[PDB]
């Protein structure tokens, strides 16, 4: 298949390597405050795990939505790719397993952590978009 | 690739640069320690502020060499292909941007539709060899 | 800078720790400790004060940060409390009769309360919603409130007659009125010894902590029946000489000052919004 | 209780909030004490109430208001039939094992079997069964008994010797040892005593405690004293406070409540 | 909210909002201070009514527009709260309280931060032209003496009171500017009169100054170079008080449209103690 | 059997099956000991109802020499010396209202080991080298006066030679447990005749003993800390009315006082060399 692909771009045409779970997402373990103040106990915002092929993304508030319009709060995470994947089979969950017990957690600048203790609810209204 | 290839530290009028890809710009603004009194009462130490400090630049690539294709000042063939595509009412298709803006077809530029539009360049110079 | 709009804060999961900084928050701040009066009749001393801020000079604090201040009883405490200093930590009796009024203390003492003026005379008054309250403060407060319908109507009271209308606060230093979100209501407030305020709680209030002297521990600090949450920066000892109180709160003054922040508001980046 | 599987899945839509046609076709019912309605002394206060319940959603004919004396008066036969009860209980110091007994006897719902203490010796089963005795005056004397039928410390026939253990109260829940039989001295001129297991508790009436701090070990046993979901406590200077409180919150009130 | 240092981009090309003031009429409310004399000169019992009646027509709720009164600008300097989201304040001129007026919108306009002075035991000095000591009460009698690097008052005697040099005599509210950069000894009057060593942060921008008569006599800075007229600064020319009142409640929407709500202080005061 | 003093890493498989159910065992093999102040037999009226609660013990699994019974006259006299015995220890004690640091000192001292150094208040001056160590005084009547010194050995607001310039932490107390800011020299003035005062470092909690609070809400603060009022598993309370419910409470639920106490850490024979006692 690599001198067959080293041939073909030797020419300049189309190729493909079959990947299976590719490793197209650097390490990235961090999170996102929409909402925060010094004191971490209202908190809201994404959290992500990227590793190798897989992405575990949770958002949580901590006011489970009392105040936003309707009792809903969106959220969203765009992973852009380095690659252009194609023909790719996912295998799309509920409900991320690493960010659904409790943990402290450094803070942006690394001063002071805060307590994570999450209760989950189902994803409402999952829209999984890919883009190009 | 984040290499410092060529700097130039308060040089004006025409300079070159032999390779790069991200074009870094750090000028700074020093209040002036020896002011006249027509400049000393602009620039009070209270809050309201009438005349704001600014600070320009300007940066004008007059010619470049570059491997993929552009459209430029000098060349019609984004004019001619846009021409053909526009004379004859033709539907958006799956690379190229709706309406062919340069603008949305230069932000995401990529290799496949640099690849059309390099196959399309090329055939537009060949008509404008023939068709004047 | 930039300060007014809300910007999303993102940071990574394995950023390094910081160092300790208990010692430059001690160096830094400051601290009040809040007594009632007759304990200085049980202390049996002019200068300790002298005493005290020389105990606190072991734990990190400098000499002229630690403040000592008094007040005569809860209810003259509750008439205006005004907390500023970096860390306040207030020192109450427990009375089993005044158990309603440390409550309404403590419900003002640890939550922040954007606060507008009101009008008896003028105008019809309702709540929006379970955050909005009625505080009234001064000397003597005594609140009747008096509903109405959709046409202004009295429902159960007469608009007229001050008499009929329903008393909810008698003579009391502190009162928050709770009444239901959405009703017009007419008020009775005497104000040449008092002064009630509408005021709509923004979130708690941090650089205080509630100790209180004695007793069984609750203070409910919320309206509802349904939860009465026993906070991070309320609690409880016991006494019989106020020297182990003074004492024991000298020792912890690291861990009562870990379970209180630096009071958002306070900060320069919560300029625009409610406090510079 | 059901005991028949219902599957259900996951990933399915929430249904709308029903709370609404909860309110539309449901009723509301109050327990005061008589010294709640001394100092109110409004003779048409219900009306009030009702039209700030009208306010919130309820229909007009779905509220209503029950007095009791004191606690030792609602105890004697209280009776909980509205689809969602709250009752409004002042805080005695002295009376602190009484209100721990009420709200057992409220909170929880019992299957109890009768008792006739003449005929037959009594000995409970469970850790959940317990005596439960009504009445005017209840003065219950229990000995216990061996395997032979004699006496442990009592003689079974005098009853100077037996072992008391309730003198004159209304209600009394009692708890002896299980697996040992029993004779029993209760006064049965007044007092009715019932053979009494705990099922799951009723989530029809929550106890709005008002007064001092809580004291509620509804459970028999001395390790738990689980604080549940409807031993609500308000602090209180005047009884209209006390159910203007009420008339606002009745969502975070009725939310932790269901019907039965 | 914390994290300010982030910048905030935005584009040169995106579209306008659509018109955010009535929404602004809503959710605030409204406090105009007016002076005694006006309610001498008004003769009314119900004009409150009257006057929030016609706030009412203007894109006002009733439960928003209230009014506070004081007696004299020497008496509001004492204690000066603000109560509500946009404060406005009627001011009568004289010639008489010329820096009573400046002095009064300079604590009026803008946001202060103060801390206490025990002038009893400390020396206290000023560091740049940004802090100044703000001192309250019924009656402030403030005396400074300045010293020099050995501790000794030049031109004056520290021991002796009477060889002080008085700045202010019997006022209400006093700004003193000293010369900054050198010790200073005090006698100010601590039995009617708190004296505050407080710097000037921003500009406060939920209360106007409507100076009602005179001429265009005030100023924020108190250096002689500067005298600012900001957008907040505006006057009326008075005869009876019924045109003014009648001026405020018509120009509503532009005298919000030179405010702003965001600077809300959660405290009615002026000065941000204990930072 | 052996190795006494080392603390070696253990290491057990997550697969080991469940052991059989050891009550039995533990009902047959150990004692218990009940501690109930005199106004219970004074409200029970009878000699022999030590018996009727031995037998109804024999119908819950506890033999008849397995139960044993002591008892004190105020929560004041019980706190001057508890030397608590076996190998299951609960004790019942009434809420007294106007009494509630008693109680909570005494269930300071109950539920926790205390390993305590004598003190010479004449000799020495004491500081606490941290929060562990307390200083439990006993006795018939403990007066402690405490003279905070500087880094000189000179007083803080207390002359060394004057013993009124000091300020007293307790007066005519039966069991005092002082906590003082730590670092800091200290003079005392104990009342030495009636009172012994010493230096203890609480090493955890004890493990054989409960305390049911009969009567009265729930007032215990363990840890001499204010941020702290831990509520453990056997600091468990009841309503009374009269004393037999108490006692037919505690004798239906020794199944449950006893699970959720153990044996005592210290006293096994594994704990040999860690202060066995
Ligand atoms: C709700 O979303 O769905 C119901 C059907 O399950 C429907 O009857 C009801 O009208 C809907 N209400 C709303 C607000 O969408
Ligand atoms: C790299 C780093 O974190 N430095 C700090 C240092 O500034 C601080 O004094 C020290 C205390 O020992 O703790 C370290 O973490
Ligand atoms: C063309 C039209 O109707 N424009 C309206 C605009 O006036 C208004 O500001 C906005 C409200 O959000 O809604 C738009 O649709
Ligand atoms: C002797 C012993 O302890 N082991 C028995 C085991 O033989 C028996 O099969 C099991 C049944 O549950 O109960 C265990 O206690
Ligand atoms: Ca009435
Ligand atoms: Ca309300
Ligand atoms: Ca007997
Ligand atoms: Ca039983
Ligand atoms: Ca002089
Ligand atoms: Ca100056
Ligand atoms: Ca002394
Ligand atoms: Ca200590």
């Amino acid at each position: 298949e690599y001198i067959e692909n080293w041939n073909l771009q030797n020419r300049r045409q189309r190729t493909g390597f079959t990947f299976h779970k590719p490793n197209i997402f650097p390490y990235s373990a961090s999170f996102t405050l929409n909402r925060s103040q010094p004191a971490h106990d209202n908190l809201m915002g994404t959290m992500w795990l990227n590793a190798g092929s897989e992405i575990q993304v949770a958002g949580f508030d901590y006011s489970c939505a009392i105040n936003a319009p309707a009792n809903i709060q969106q959220f969203e995470h765009i992973v852009p790719l380095r690659r252009v994947l194609t023909t790719a089979t996912i295998t799309l969950l509920p409900d991320a397993e690493r960010f659904s017990f409790p943990r402290v957690i450094n803070s942006a600048d690394g001063a002071t952590t805060w307590f994570f203790n999450p209760v989950i609810l189902r994803p409402n209204n999952v829209e999984v978009e890919f883009l190009l | 690739n984040g290499q410092i290839i060529n700097t130039y530290q308060a040089r004006f009028g025409t300079i070159v640069a032999r390779n790069f890809d991200t074009i870094r710009l750090s000028f700074q603004l020093m209040r002036p320690p020896n002011m006249t009194p027509a400049v000393a009462v602009l620039f009070p130490n209270a809050q309201p502020f009438e005349h704001h400090a600014t600070v320009g630049l300007t940066l004008r690539i007059e010619s470049a060499v570059c491997e993929s294709v552009l459209a430029d000042a000098s060349e019609t063939l984004l004019a001619n292909v846009t021409s053909v595509r526009q004379e004859y009412a033709i539907p958006v298709g799956p690379v190229f941007p709706p309406g062919m803006n340069w603008t949305d077809l230069i932000t995401n530029y990529s290799p496949s539709r640099e690849d059309n539009l390099q196959r399309v360049f090329t055939v537009a110079s060949i008509r404008s060899m023939l068709i004047k | 800078q930039n300060y007014g709009i809300n910007l999303p804060i993102t940071g990574s999961m394995d950023t390094a720790y910081a160092n300790s900084t208990q010692e430059e928050t001690f160096l830094t701040s400051t601290l009040c400790l809040y007594y009632p009066t007759e304990a200085a009749t049980e202390i049996n001393d002019n200068s300790w004060k002298d005493t005290l801020s020389q105990l606190f000079l072991t734990k990190g604090w400098p000499t002229g940060s630690v403040y000592f201040k008094e007040y005569t009883n809860i209810a003259s405490f509750s008439v205006d409390p005004q907390l500023y200093c970096d860390y306040n930590v207030v020192l109450m009796k427990y009375d089993a009769t005044l158990q309603l009024d440390m409550s309404e203390l403590a419900d003002l003492i640890l939550n922040e309360w954007l606060c507008n003026p009101m009008d008896i005379t003028l105008y019809y008054y309702q709540q929006t919603d379970e955050a909005n309250k009625w505080i009234s403060m001064g000397s003597s407060c005594t609140i009747k409130v008096c509903p109405l319908n959709t046409q202004t109507l009295g429902i159960g009271c007469l608009t007229t007659d001050a008499t009929t209308f329903e008393e909810v606060a008698t003579a009391e230093k502190l009162v928050i009125t709770d009444v239901v979100d959405g009703v017009n209501h007419k008020l009775d407030v005497t104000t040449a010894t008092c002064t009630i305020r509408n005021c709509k709680k923004l979130g708690p209030r941090e650089n205080v902590a509630v100790i209180q002297v004695g007793g069984s521990d609750i203070l409910d600090i919320t309206a509802d029946p349904t939860t009465a949450p026993q906070t991070e920066r309320m609690m409880r000892i016991n006494w019989k000489k106020w020297w182990q109180v003074f004492y024991t709160v000298v020792d912890y003054v690291d861990q009562i000052i870990q379970v209180m922040s630096k009071r958002s508001r306070s900060l320069n980046s919560a300029a625009f919004y409610y406090r510079v």
